[PDB]
RNA sequence: UUUUUUUUUUUUUUU
RNA sequence: UUUUUUUUUUUUUUUUUUUUUUUUU
């Protein structure tokens, strides 16, 4: 909304999470893993060695 | 050239006392001290020194004009050495080199064609924000070719070039650029180096690109270097002026510059309690400048043994406008400030944190191109806080009063400290002036004064063609912005309601004139002079803005709006949304009523918001 | 083919789920395996590197391989769109279906039939998320041969929607918008 | 004898004045501006049909209008055809005069909505968007 | 696409030996 | 002029 | 007091007191 109307007084909450979150993981850092999720775990699982 | 009792340098029209030897009716030997002896003995070029031509009013060269194998690169290079903006320059070198270079193809089917006489030419050509369309299709045909061919040390510099050419179109730069990151994508993983790393980056930031992946690996490298004490303060300045056209919200590297500023201040004011005061950057600086002057001017004695030089630094070859001079730094970094804060991550590590979570891979190294260690400046300049802090401001970083605070108080300092807006290239004076501008509620004391000085020193650099229609955008811009103040003056018809208003601060130094100065011109008119004296140069966008800003001044010049109405008329069709909306608040400020202008810019205006639909209490709801 | 496979698993979409083979091919029997035993041989073929011609010719090489495979992308899913582009053949012509059934035969989407159920749990007026699909661009209830609904919750979903604009948290004469779809 | 298409009685006081000059204006004097947003208000009826011009730009401000009495049709002449189709030719007719090319339509009613929209497009008014709200009662 | 790989190595062998 | 009728009138507005 | 229509170097910018009171351009 462009009109100066809307909610405006109040405290933004997900980048304080975001923030203090660095720590743990850089913002450099890989957003993946090579796990994956359910899906790719499961293949993990089945795949057998030479 | 007859008069010659106000330019007193040598060599007056060719020779000493002679002219071309009295040559009847081959024209090398006898005159290869022409070029060698005007690379530092000529004035910079401006609109004082109107006697300084390349062509000698039609003199050398050209009556065919030929003979100029040699003295190919070399001429070239010294018009690019002082920024001239005639006309009659370009387009009679062109054209001499039309029977040397079309020849050139006899091995294609002794230098070398590409690298030695069109990429050479081009780079120059470019600096001075010149339209070359010959070249233009030349190099991009190439280009297009040979491709893979080309080493990735060749093809970075290629790239630089093409995305350094707006005439170029920007959908075909971009499908190029892929194949080279494909093809390149691993070798340029570890073996990478800042000084050549930023270079990648530029072709990808004047140009549009979706290429994220790619950006993010070398920025990782990149913070490596910040955080084992290596990349030089031109570096990080560098860094932080791409990062700002990418929209690169970085929070953790931001923060450190933030925080580097900080130490800055506060270790030079615990050492004046003592009494043992270190020299400030500001001083260092402009103590080097100094040094540049004395040993030209025995250069010139030594070689002839028998004002105008005022910006004769920003023009030299190598010195980068916004960050400075490159060899005129030394690095520095964690090993003199904060050690604590990037977070430093290699490939070797970056894969271990890619699993579960609860050295030989990697190798930096910077040196290998030269020493770095001229024991010259240290740490960030004056001018250069304000070039950074713009980038900031641009993302919205400010909004968040965590360490913009803090930051912002440093910067107005040193901003109203005597001496010290005199010494700074004119593309950090527009920068400062948006932080003042940006923030006029969170400033201690109203820096009055402060902008009187930058205003009079961005006038005289207009004057003498050193600055883009870009740059000199801003400054005018801003100006509006921050001479006005939004009220709630009382209704017309109801006093108890309110409407929002502007109001707009007077200005006592803009109108008068400056008999002290050499130019008895005030700063208003010369501004507009020069403006309409090469409307041409300037593109739409960039024209709409300063003509709207001029009438916010009180500038009661029907005459002067009046030359535009012709030049408009004509180009219409090339006029974008923002530019109507930019052109109409000027005339009606001014008490302007144009009937036959008004009438066309109606038609524009809808035809352009045919697509847009917009319903009531909801908004738009189907674009495009 | 493509709706005799929607019955055995109607809340979800078919897709090449090749991940999850192992619980429908024994891994000594996986035909997969050969592509493994190819991508190699492919690589260790390229002795033209620097061999004959030198690496000034194996990088203009290496391009046109990129280009086939993006190109024939689309060939490993024959049900997909793809496989018709590209053979070029003309669309099918099915059977006119009559719209009006008998209530023992329906079919509905996917989509919504898992927001039905929603966990066994019967609708209220705090699932703002879910009633937004039964409702019309003017904004008027849908009738029970368009929702393919029961009765029984047919009668509960009337009831939560309207005592949602009551409470002015659902619009009265259009679709909601993307900043109001989040339950209570 | 002597037909004319207008309104006799406004013609009565005519003076020899222009064309717009009883219309209020801005304060910048300017009748209109070429940045501006219009939405043709159409209501249809039995006999009659009007047809007004509101302008979005200045909070829903009306410019002028016309009825089936401004184009010289009177008694039962205005139930035909005709009426509509002639008071829509006025329209975008006068719109040219003004300056205006793009204008959008609304209405509520879809009986005599045909003539208009076919009058708009033989002479260069053409068509944005197409709004229609029937306030439909709710209530028995 | 290793059909046409081989057959494309084995030409230029033979008229690089001569 | 507006409203209304197959058509028309009564009625209403007044720079 | 209520806000109407837009853009993207920013949280920015224009308008503002109820309309309409004529055909061919």
């Amino acid at each position: 909304k462009s009109i100066k109307k809307k909610i405006t007084g109040t405290d933004n909450v997900f980048r304080h999470i975001m923030e203090e979150s660095f720590a743990v993981l850089p913002e450099d850092g890989p957003e993946f893993e090579e796990d994956g999720g359910v899906s790719a775990k499961q293949q993990k699982s089945q795949i057998l060695s030479e | 050239r007859s008069l010659r009792q106000t330019f007193p340098y040598v060599l007056p029209v060719i020779r000493p006392l002679q002219a071309l030897a009295a040559l009847p009716v081959r024209s090398l030997e006898l005159r290869s001290v022409s070029v060698r002896l005007a690379h530092a003995f000529m004035p910079p070029f401006s609109t004082e020194t109107e006697e300084l031509w390349c062509a000698y009013i039609r003199r050398l060269l050209a009556n065919p004009v030929q003979l100029s194998v040699d003295l190919g690169l070399q001429i070239a290079r010294l018009f690019a050495s002082r920024n001239v903006v005639l006309a009659e320059a370009w387009k009679g070198l062109f054209a001499s080199m039309d029977p040397l270079l079309r020849e050139l193809r006899q091995r294609e089917e002794t230098k070398e064609r590409f690298p030695d006489v069109v990429l050479k030419l081009c780079e120059a050509a470019n600096r001075v924000r010149h339209e070359w369309t010959w070249g233009t299709e030349e190099l991009m045909l190439y280009a297009r070719r040979q491709l893979p061919a080309l080493e990735a040390p060749e093809a970075a510099r290629l790239l630089h070039a093409l995305a350094s050419s707006p005439s170029t179109s920007e959908s075909v730069v971009a499908r190029l650029a892929e194949a080279f990151v494909f093809l390149w994508e691993r070798d340029l993983s570890g073996t990478v180096e800042p000084a050549a790393g930023l270079q990648l980056l530029e072709t990808l930031a004047r140009k549009r690109a979706t290429e994220r992946d790619f950006i993010r690996d070398i920025s990782r490298r990149m913070h490596c270097y910040l955080h084992l004490g290596l990349l030089t303060p031109f570096e990080k300045t560098r860094l932080a002026v791409v990062y700002r056209q990418l929209e690169f919200r970085h929070f953790t590297f931001f923060r450190h510059l933030a925080e580097e500023l900080l130490q800055q201040n506060a270790e030079r004011q615990r050492l004046l309690a003592l009494g043992r005061s270190e020299p400030s950057a500001d001083a260092l600086q402009a103590a080097r400048q100094h040094q540049r002057r004395q040993r030209l001017s025995r250069l010139q004695s030594e070689l002839n043994p028998k004002g105008e030089w005022r910006w004769q630094e920003y023009l030299r070859p190598g010195y980068v406008m916004g960050l400075g001079l490159e060899k005129d730094f030394s690095p520095s970094g964690v090993i003199l400030q904060e050690e604590i804060l990037p977070l430093v991550t290699r490939e070797k590590v970056a894969e271990l944190r890619r699993g579960l979570r609860g050295s030989p891979d990697a190798q930096e190294t910077f040196p290998r191109s030269e020493d770095f260690s001229p024991c010259g400046i240290k740490a960030f300049t004056l001018g250069q806080t304000a070039v950074i802090l713009d980038s900031m401001l641009f993302l919205g970083f400010h909004h968040q009063s965590r360490f913009f605070g803090p930051v912002a108080d440093v910067l107005l300092q040193r901003a109203t400290e005597r001496g010290a807006v005199e010494t700074l290239d004119p593309q950090q004076c527009t920068s400062l002036m948006v932080f003042f501008a940006e923030t006029r509620r969170q400033l201690s004391e109203d820096p009055d004064d402060c902008i009187r000085r930058l205003t009079e020193r961005f006038v005289d650099a207009l004057v003498c063609e050193v600055a883009s229609p870009a740059q000199c955008l801003l400054f005018f811009k801003s100006l509006v912005k921050w001479s006005a103040t939004k009220s709630p003056q009382p209704h017309c018809k109801r006093k108890r309601w309110r409407e929002w208003s502007n109001t707009y601060r007077p200005l006592p130094w803009l109108h008068a004139p400056r008999p002290e100065a050499r130019d008895t011109r005030p700063l208003l008119l010369a501004v507009c002079k020069q403006l309409c004296k090469r409307v041409h140069n300037f593109s739409m966008k960039e024209l709409t803005g300063m003509l709207r800003a001029i009438a916010y001044v009180d500038f009661r010049e029907p005459a002067f709006f009046t030359v535009f109405v012709n030049y408009l008329k004509e180009r219409l069709g090339e006029m974008q949304e923002e530019d109507i909306a930019n052109v109409t608040q000027a005339f009606n400020k001014a008490k302007i009523e144009e009937p036959h202008l008004f009438s066309l810019m109606g038609k524009r205006y809808q035809h352009l918001q045919a697509n847009v639909m917009a319903v009531k209490r909801r908004g738009v709801l189907v674009r495009r | 083919a493509e709706k005799i496979f929607q019955r055995v698993d109607p809340e979800r979409k078919i897709a090449p789920r090749l991940e999850s083979r192992g619980c429908y091919i024994d891994p000594l029997w996986d035909p997969f395996k050969r592509v493994e035993e190819l991508q190699q041989q492919v690589a260790q073929d390229l002795t033209e590197y620097a061999k004959l011609v030198g690496a000034a010719e194996a990088r203009r090489q290496r391009l046109l391989v990129r280009a086939s495979l993006r190109r024939q992308y689309r060939m490993h899913d024959p049900l997909s769109e793809g496989h018709r582009r590209f053979f070029g053949a003309q669309r099918a012509d099915p059977f006119p279906t009559p719209h009006r059934v008998h209530e023992r035969f329906w079919d509905p989407s996917p989509d919504v039939r898992v927001a039905l159920k929603n966990n066994n749990v019967p609708i209220s007026w705090r699932d703002l998320h879910i009633l937004h699909h039964f409702v019309g661009e003017n904004g008027l209830i849908l009738p029970r041969r368009t929702t393919h609904a029961s009765r029984y919750q047919q009668r509960c979903i009337f009831k939560a929607i309207c005592m949602a604009r009551r409470m002015a948290l659902f619009p009265y004469d259009w679709k909601p918008t993307q900043g109001e779809l989040m339950p209570v | 004898m002597r037909t004319l298409g207008g309104h006799p009685r406004r013609f009565k006081l005519m003076g020899g004045r222009p064309e717009f000059h009883h219309v209020d204006r801005n304060k910048n004097g300017h009748i209109i501006e070429p940045t501006d947003k219009f939405q043709v208000v159409i209501t249809t009826s039995k006999n009659n049909v009007h047809a007004q011009v509101v302008n979005k730009s200045r909070a829903y401000r009306t410019i002028f209008g016309s009825f089936a009495g401004n184009v010289g049709i009177r008694k039962q002449a205005q139930q035909g055809t005709q009426c509509a189709y002639r008071i829509g030719q006025n329209i975008a007719r006068k719109c040219r005069r003004l300056g205006i090319s793009q204008v959008e339509i609304k209405f509520r009613r879809i009986m005599r909505v045909n003539q208009l929209l076919q009058a708009f497009t033989a002479h260069g008014l053409g068509v944005t968007a197409i709004a229609h709200e029937p306030r439909l009662p709710k209530c028995g | 696409i290793r059909s046409v790989l081989r057959r494309m190595k084995a030409q230029a062998e033979a008229a690089a030996q001569q």
